[PDB]
């Protein structure tokens, strides 16, 4: 689990 | 329709690249995404985290800390900083 993709899993 | 963020999100938004005064959500949280990471506010071990206590963000948000994880928080901070 990276930042980067769980940010991109916000909206 | 647009938002427009209250100054200090605006401060935190411009110190990115931001250029305007109002946003859509999208523009909002890619900002304040690009903030956390150039800033390394997440722990590098347990990255869903994210630590502000010692930075303007947790001024912002007014939490030491939050998850990425829990969706509804996020947003609800970041309404608290929108007229």
């Amino acid at each position: 689990e990276t930042f980067s993709d769980l940010w991109k899993l916000l909206p | 329709t647009l938002v427009r963020p209250k100054p200090l999100l605006l401060k935190l938004l411009k110190s990115v690249g931001a250029q305007k005064d109002t946003y859509t959500m999208k523009e909002v949280l890619f900002y304040l995404g690009q903030y956390i990471m150039t800033k390394r506010l997440y722990d590098a071990a347990q990255q869903h985290i994210v630590y502000c206590s010692n930075d303007l963000l947790g001024d912002l948000f007014g939490v030491p800390s939050f998850s990425v994880k829990e969706h509804r928080k996020i947003y609800t901070m970041i309404y608290r900083n929108l007229v």
